[PDB]
């Protein structure tokens, strides 16, 4: 999980969709917990979503929660946040992290690893 | 032979007639080779030296209780490689059998293969002036994936992948872990082993939030429940797994590990129209 990296972002409509990926090509990446967060212009970074390492638990922020997917291919040791109906402020770099589980909930920060960012638009 | 029930997920393998040392076979080596998931029990009947014609029989490894061959190769603690299985070997003493039952946990975090040998080459049975010997028989068994993590609560921090909810435990300690589930989702905890589990042996025992937190058997609760329990691993640790299916009566129950400065206890509410 040491090297994580987005790929995705763009521009959209005021209802339309977007799609990031975040990739690992350390096998360890099946241990950690995936995560997703956002930090707008000016902004503190807040939390978007997060799954378990059996990719079946999510656990999504009340900002997103109804919009926004988030899925994982431990084969692949890749994870992906399906983004729909975007709206104006949803605008932000999101950033993708990993964590290893312990201290008590297991999407609960602090996460371990991140990446650089990918910046996505709308309007 | 070795048979899997896949309605009532329990795999039987009876490991007696097969390396008997008073019949005849023809090959004095056999495999059996078994597949298992998560919540999967593997019963297996083996004899011991009390049986006549398995005077000199031996299992590999010796301590089946608590190993297993890795790898089809090193006796290794089943604990280190299946974290949170349960296992059980009783033994039997009017049919002079042994009963070794192993409760794969919850969910299994990296598949595992492993093997048991049952070696009764040594024993032998003298008919007329023909001196006949026992035989071999291996089982190879292999575990998947678990699916899905146990919406639980590790109290010891040594089982961060198992459950949603692991935390190291620190002195004056006063958590108290809250879980709903609905049907067929596994709910559980794990303690040190020296600290004291209220009430006696969670979840057959357990405090009725509804009445007061009074003491009541699980049974008394609901009969469309599994459950299972481990008071001391080898690793030293306490667990304790529960799962409803088909019950529609709703519930609300707790359990406590408590230490000499420390409380953890865990909360469990079943709804049986809670949707994750
Ligand atoms: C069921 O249980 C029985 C009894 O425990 C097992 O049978 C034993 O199996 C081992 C191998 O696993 C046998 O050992 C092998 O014996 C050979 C030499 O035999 C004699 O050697 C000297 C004389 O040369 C005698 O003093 C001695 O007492 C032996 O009788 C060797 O060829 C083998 O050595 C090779 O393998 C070993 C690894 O095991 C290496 O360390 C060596 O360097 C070398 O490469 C080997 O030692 C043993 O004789 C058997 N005992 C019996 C029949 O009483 C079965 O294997 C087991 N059944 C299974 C697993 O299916
Ligand atoms: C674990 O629980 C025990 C029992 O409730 C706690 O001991 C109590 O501490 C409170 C603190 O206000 C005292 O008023 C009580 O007198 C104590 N209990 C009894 C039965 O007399 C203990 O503090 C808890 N452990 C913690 C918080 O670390
Ligand atoms: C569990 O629920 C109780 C009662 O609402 C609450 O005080 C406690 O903080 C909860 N524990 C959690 C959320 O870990």
């Amino acid at each position: 999980q040491v090297q994580l990296q987005e790929s995705g972002g763009g521009l959209v409509q005021a209802g339309g969709s977007l799609r990031l990926s975040c990739a690992a090509s350390e096998h360890t990446f099946r241990d950690y917990a995936m995560g997703w967060f956002r930090q707008a212009p000016g902004k503190e970074r807040e939390f978007v979503a997060a799954i378990s390492w059996s990719g079946s638990i999510k656990y999504y922020a009340d900002s997103v929660k109804g919009r926004f997917t988030i899925s994982r291919d431990n084969a692949k040791r890749t994870q992906y946040l399906q983004m729909s109906s975007l709206k104006p402020e949803d605008t932000a770099v999101y950033y993708c992290a990993a964590r290893w589980p312990g201290g008590g909930m297991w999407y609960e920060p602090p996460y371990d690893y991140w990446g650089q960012g990918t910046q996505v638009t709308v309007s | 032979i070795c048979k899997y029930d896949v309605t009532t997920k329990v795999a039987t393998c009876e490991i007696i007639d097969t390396i008997d040392s008073s019949v005849l076979k023809e090959h004095h080596t056999v495999h059996y080779s078994i597949t298992l998931s998560r919540w999967d029990k593997l019963i297996i009947k083996y004899p011991t030296n009390e049986k006549t014609h398995f005077e000199n029989f031996f299992v590999n490894p010796f301590n089946l209780k608590d190993k297993v061959l890795y790898n089809y190769n090193k006796p290794i603690n089943i604990e280190h490689i299946l974290p949170g299985a349960i296992t059980t070997d009783i033994y039997d003493t009017r049919t002079k059998i042994k009963q070794y039952i192993l409760r794969i946990p919850p969910y299994v975090h990296k598949d595992i293969h492993f093997s048991l040998e049952f070696n009764n080459s040594l024993s032998l049975t003298k008919q007329n002036q023909n001196i006949i010997y026992g035989n071999v028989a291996k089982i190879f068994i292999h575990i998947n994936q678990g699916y899905k993590e146990i919406h639980g609560c590790d109290f010891t921090g040594k089982y961060s992948h198992l459950f949603t909810y692991s935390k190291k435990p620190l002195p004056n300690d006063d958590d108290i872990c809250n879980v709903t589930i609905g049907n067929n989702t596994f709910s559980g905890f794990a303690c040190l082993s020296h600290f004291e589990l209220k009430p006696n042996n969670c979840f057959s025992s357990v405090y009725d939030y509804n009445e007061a937190n009074k003491v009541k058997k699980l049974f008394d609760l609901s009969t469309k429940v599994e459950l299972d329990h481990i008071k001391q691993n080898t690793s030293g640790y306490t667990l304790s797994y529960i799962i409803f299916n088909k019950e529609s009566t709703k519930l609300k129950f707790s359990c406590t590990c408590s230490s000499n400065y420390s409380n953890y206890t865990i909360r469990i509410t079943f709804d049986p129209n809670y949707i994750i």
